[PDB]
């Protein structure tokens, strides 16, 4: 998908098995795939971060396509949830698709220390955010059986970066000439 | 209702019964140049309603394989009535804009367009050394550019939508004034942008201040593909004013 | 220039050269 | 108080971040978590709205994230070389068309904005390599030649007289030279990007090369020819001061290839050209 | 003409074709032929300039010689006018020769940027000043059929130079000895 | 001195060191249309300095046999910068004018030109029944008409200067705003005329409000006839305003 | 206010330029554009009088165009050479008859006025070239010998005692020497030009050589003879301070040929001797 | 010499040597 | 910063840099 707009979309569709997993990524602001987002790029210019993160999702199926999804944040000290039941025991939002296309899940700052390192460090790995089918993707007849979802990220009022440093998300391997 | 909008400019009025609010670029409404920021000393001409009206460009067709489209301002309006005349008879010009992108489908359709207004969208060329995009290519007029069609040439600009045609990632275009046309939600996008530049006025012939970029981030899909789904763009200058009158400049 | 303040905690914001470009980093806000 | 503001500067607590307030369970037809990204606005929902939060007093400050701070660090922009190989008269002087486009690190930071206005602090780090053993007494001259001024073509060119241009003379053993330059543009701000040309024909130039002419930096070893050959490398560092920036933009995602242009190269496997790391699948963290 | 006083004069005479062009030069204060004028020489000691320019012309024919001329300033973004019609569409002055021998045309500061470079630079090339016959050069019988015109230049109240630099209008190629 | 005059309009300034005062048609200085007299309800566009400036027409040569010349307004300015553009993009237009006729000779020359501004100069045809002057003939543009040259045609208008090209005697043209250019006295004529019509605004394409007529009533004479003596006309619209914007009208 | 004037100095806004006011169409028998250059005066017409101008607030300042600024930049006026070739006693000292006539750049600027009064800041840039490898310990002595004082004829001449004359001793490795000199003339101002002689016969001298005697600068390497030969070049820089100038004049249009004289050389094709560039014709821009 | 001004923005125009020729560039006007 | 005291024995506790980390050893108690 890299090199294509499709790298930004997640496909949803009618499921035959219940509570299927849709996606899973680390919450760490400068880890992949969050790294190249604007907030991830800026975070990569600093050594420490703190605060809550705002993850938003916009459903892009037809207006007659319905769906309920469960977005969960799993605080650290445990592996990523292996099932919806395991995931919902943590922080989560049950999203019902309707007139309003977008939902937001806030990943609260839940840490032992006041700050965490922006670069991939065990001790300060913030946890995971997973997505699961709460009910199912449903459509009337004569309607596309798949739909896309867009994912956004930004920082809440308490977000903050500290200790300026050079980024490792960009390099120079030769002279830049005229 | 907050789903409705009516925009009146000069002798034109545009409506939409399914909008997603409107965006005012950088929170600044367009306004005329003040004497504190002005530099050119001749009295500016302000066509008012004969130039500050909606001009509708050639429509484009959106299909399952579309990679996107872009236009540059004021270039796109170079042949639009009084506004166009003024930008060639004067050395300097200044203007804000109301951009209204239109695209209706059906409730059984799905698709998403990212509509963005980029200031100083300096295009790149790919694998061509220090050779830059040629004037002709960045001045396509109301026809704009259909990404993924143009038959290559040396001075031809990048056509990579995921790299914003300039070496940066598409996902971050949201940092610029923008809206989305998500077929299940709205059938139009409205962006009002002020004049943005490091100088109070500038040549409208050799400097494109803004670029309108439309990228389908979610493929157009439905069970009635034979029905063509166009995208139409209507742009209205705002507070257009020009200075440095002379003969009409002829390009090429 | 010396922008002497008072509170006693006296602040001495000194500008050693006669050009604005010569001074150090700007204050925030 | 100019003294209370002073204390905040020393402690770096000028820009404080909001506290988190205690929240409670809710049951309402007002759903803050729901919105419409189509509007082009970011949902302003905060943690208190999605979970039951405790009260916490924030102590974090945004001072270090200020534009002044971000662009206020001195970085290398040029590495001038004067290598005496076999002809002192030809190799003891050189010139450089000034710009901030040749070094990726600082270029990328400034290019995160469309326009920027600032004064500049230039610091020079000269290092004399003794190729034959001795360095003797090295005295350098760095002359700022604004566009239009005569450019020296020999090491004894009359232009080195510097009757009007600013020149900095450095003596080996003395501290690193440094001077300030005021915002230099003929416009209100520097163009980090410029979607325009210097004409309207197929042969007109495109981009910032059209608007960003800063003149030339002419250097020479003042000392006359010595028995032992040396290689003097002067590294130029730039730091923005009293800075303002406008219209933020996406960070450079691929390597730079040339100055004053956004051009880039792409390989057959594009994932190698960007910092994005391929994921095994959607559910593999 | 260089090396002769005639390099400072422009000849006028009865025309057989209407609206003939008399002269044309760039308005740029430090470009040629403006370069060696006093204001041009001073401008050559600076990197930037701004403000309006004052061009004056003194007719030197006999007191019985009449003439009407059109002096025009063509703002940039277009080539120099190829005809009187094309030129008069810009800023201009129609000069009628009479008891008062001199006329002045002011080239207003019409620029995108607050300043321009004094050295020949495309982006900041200020335009042209051209001269055309408005009617014709007319004389009674027994009167010289040609006459000279002198041209002057100076800066208006808003003229200003900036960023001191060494001049390229003078050089030293050897030692100045005793 | 009362012999001198300087007229500044927009970016143009005209001078004369030998004038015969100036005439203000019917004693009314041009002014914009008021809401009490207006009828068209859309907001007018007022180009101001980009249209209200001096436009110099093609010069004419005056010789011992010249019978005269005439131009019609706004026709004569149809191809003059912004003013011209505006009169074709709009259905309605309204404007006043400053007409400055130039003609210098020598003190040993003699000749007299009658310069007149005629409202509704409805031209006649001679010995052609009820066939009237054709559109093309009364819309010659900046070239105007040289009396006594045009090779006859059926729709060709009268060319009798002594009958004012309309069946009335030349001697009575003085009842209209006018001046004389008597070579021994002045080298120019200046007439400022207001908008005159039975309607507040009108089509600038099919209705010529004023006609500039120049008739040499006293033959040009001197003892140096080889020296050509031209006549140049410079006209500056005043308070030009237009209404009813649309596409640009193309004539013929 | 001495504090408000201080702010203007830092911002360089002491001398502001007038604004442009809005103007309107005019019809009058007063014609500002018409005048008579025969009077010897410049028409004072401004843009508001020839076109319809808008109102614009000027922000430009004339500070940098001040005489103090124009002549207040340090430029090279002399390049003293002490080249040890084969006789230390003869080659380790030298002298220079002081003047500002030998370097074109600063000479031309001062010569744009007929008279000038100012104090002088002299800065010296010495550079020791190691011809044989080492430079040892170089100590220099620069003595100002006013006209009349004994001029040294050997490196150990008693005059080097400098019992009254001012001498500056520089040690290699220490910062560049610098000192100030007060306006030195026996008159009220320095003559940039002098249409006079030092007598009334065919053999009397003509020009500024008659009025501009500034004495001599005598230099020597204080260090006694060393094994390794060196070439010490001391460049002298001059800057005018607290300056006043009178009666501006045409700038030098041809190269200078000699000191204290306006003499010049002309080739067979004079357009090569002046900065004027031949035009193809009157209408070719 | 110290030409101390007051406004608080105190200006310290210091002359380190005892000769007029020693001071820096002159003020304008 | 200058924390000027008075008693006359004036104390001038000067902080030459704008960061707390830059100052010298702390006072006791
Ligand atoms: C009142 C006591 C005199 C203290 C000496 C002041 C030392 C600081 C000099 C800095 C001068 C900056 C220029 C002013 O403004
Ligand atoms: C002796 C070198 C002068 C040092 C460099 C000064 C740089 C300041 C200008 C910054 C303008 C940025 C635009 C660009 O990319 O060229
Ligand atoms: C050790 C050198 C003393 C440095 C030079 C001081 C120059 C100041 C005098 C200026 C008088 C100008 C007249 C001239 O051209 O000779
Ligand atoms: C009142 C506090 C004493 C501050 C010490 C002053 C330091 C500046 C010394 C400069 C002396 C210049 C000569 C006088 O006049
Ligand atoms: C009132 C006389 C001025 C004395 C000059 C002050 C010299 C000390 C400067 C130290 C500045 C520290 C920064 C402040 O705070």
């Amino acid at each position: 998908n890299i090199g294509n707009v499709s790298m930004y979309t997640v496909t949803l569709s009618p499921q035959t098995k219940l509570a299927e997993e849709i996606f899973a990524i680390k919450v760490d602001i400068a880890s992949h795939p969050l790294a190249t987002t604007l907030i991830g790029e800026i975070a990569s210019y600093f050594t420490h971060w703190t605060g809550s993160l705002r993850f938003s999702f916009m459903f892009c199926g037809t207006a007659n396509t319905t769906l309920k999804v469960l977005l969960a944040y799993t605080p650290p000290g445990i592996g990523k949830p292996r099932s919806r039941k395991e995931a919902m025991l943590g922080t989560h939002v049950v999203w019902d698709v309707g007139l309003q296309s977008t939902v937001s899940l806030v990943v609260p700052w839940i840490s032992a220390s006041q700050y965490r390192f922006t670069t991939p460090d065990t001790y300060s790995s913030a946890g995971y955010i997973t997505c699961w089918y709460q009910t199912n993707f449903v459509v009337p007849p004569n309607t596309p059986n798949t739909a896309e979802m867009l994912c956004f990220v930004s920082g809440c009022k308490d977000f903050c970066l500290r200790m300026a440093r050079d980024t490792d998300l960009h390099k120079q391997t030769g002279p830049i000439t005229q | 209702s907050d789903r409705i909008i009516q925009i009146t400019r000069g002798d034109s009025t545009i409506t939409s019964q399914d909008v997603a609010n409107a965006v005012v670029g950088y929170g600044v409404w367009p306004h005329y140049l003040t004497p504190q920021d002005a530099t050119a000393i001749d009295k500016p001409t302000q066509p008012d309603t004969s130039s500050n009206r909606f001009y509708t460009l050639d429509s484009k067709m959106w299909n399952s394989t579309s990679k996107g489209w872009w236009w540059k301002l004021p270039d796109a309006l170079k042949d639009m009535g009084i506004f166009g005349e003024n930008m060639f008879y004067h050395f300097l010009g200044r203007s804000g804009y109301t951009v209204h992108v239109q695209c209706n489908a059906s409730k059984f359709h799905q698709g998403t367009l990212l509509v963005v207004m980029i200031p100083e969208h300096q295009l790149a060329t790919v694998n061509k050394g220090n050779v830059n995009a040629g004037y002709k290519y960045t001045h396509p007029g109301e026809a704009g550019r259909e990404v993924g069609t143009q038959v290559e040439n040396e001075k031809q600009p990048s056509d990579d939508n995921w790299l914003n045609f300039d070496g940066t990632l598409l996902g971050n275009l949201l940092i610029f004034p923008h809206q989305f046309i998500n077929l299940r939600s709205n059938n139009s996008a409205t962006l009002i942008v002020p004049y943005v530049n490091a100088v109070p006025m500038d040549s409208m012939v050799r400097h494109n201040n803004w670029s309108l970029v439309i990228i389908p981030v979610c493929q157009l899909q439905s069970n009635n593909i034979s029905n063509i789904v166009p995208i139409t763009v209507s742009i209205s200058p705002m507070c257009a004013e020009f200075s440095g009158a002379r003969a009409k400049t002829v390009v090429q | 220039g010396a922008q002497v303040s008072r509170q006693s905690l006296n602040y001495f914001n000194i500008n050693y050269f006669k050009d604005a470009a010569s001074s150090g980093a700007s204050r925030l806000d | 108080n100019p003294v209370e503001r002073y204390v905040d500067e020393v402690l770096n607590e000028v820009l404080v971040v909001p506290n988190i307030n205690q929240s409670h369970p809710t049951t309402s037809n007002a759903a803050p978590v729901l919105d419409a990204a189509e509007t082009g606005h970011t949902n302003k929902i905060q943690p208190e709205d999605t979970i039951e939060t405790r009260y916490v007093q924030s102590s974090q400050t945004l001072d270090e994230m200020s534009v002044e701070s971000f662009l206020g660090r001195s970085g290398c922009i040029h590495e001038s070389v004067l290598d005496i190989v076999d002809n002192y008269n030809d190799q003891s002087f050189t010139k450089w068309n000034i710009n901030l486009q040749e070094m990726a690190q600082i270029r990328r930071k400034f290019e995160m904005f469309t326009y920027a206005r600032f004064d500049s602090e230039i610091t020079m780090v000269p290092s004399v390599a003794a190729k034959d053993g001795h360095i003797g007494h090295i005295v350098m001259q760095y002359m700022y030649v604004p566009p239009g001024a005569p450019i020296p073509t020999t090491r004894d060119d009359y232009a080195w007289q510097s009757g009007t241009n600013a020149s900095v003379f450095w003596q080996h053993g003395q501290p690193f030279p440094r001077f300030s330059l005021p915002f230099l543009s003929i416009a209100s701000a520097y163009y980090m990007f410029y979607d325009g040309y210097d004409g309207d024909t197929y042969k007109s130039r495109y981009g910032t090369v059209v608007t960003n002419d800063m003149g030339t930096l002419c250097s020479r070893i003042v000392t006359s020819e010595q028995l032992h050959k040396v290689k003097v490398v002067t590294r130029i560092y730039h730091k923005a001061k009293h800075t303002k920036a406008w219209c933020p933009r996406p960070p450079r995602a691929v390597q730079y290839s040339h100055t004053h242009t956004t051009n880039y190269k792409l390989s057959s496997e594009v994932h190698n050209d960007v910092a994005i790391r391929p994921r095994t699948n959607l559910t593999t963290v």
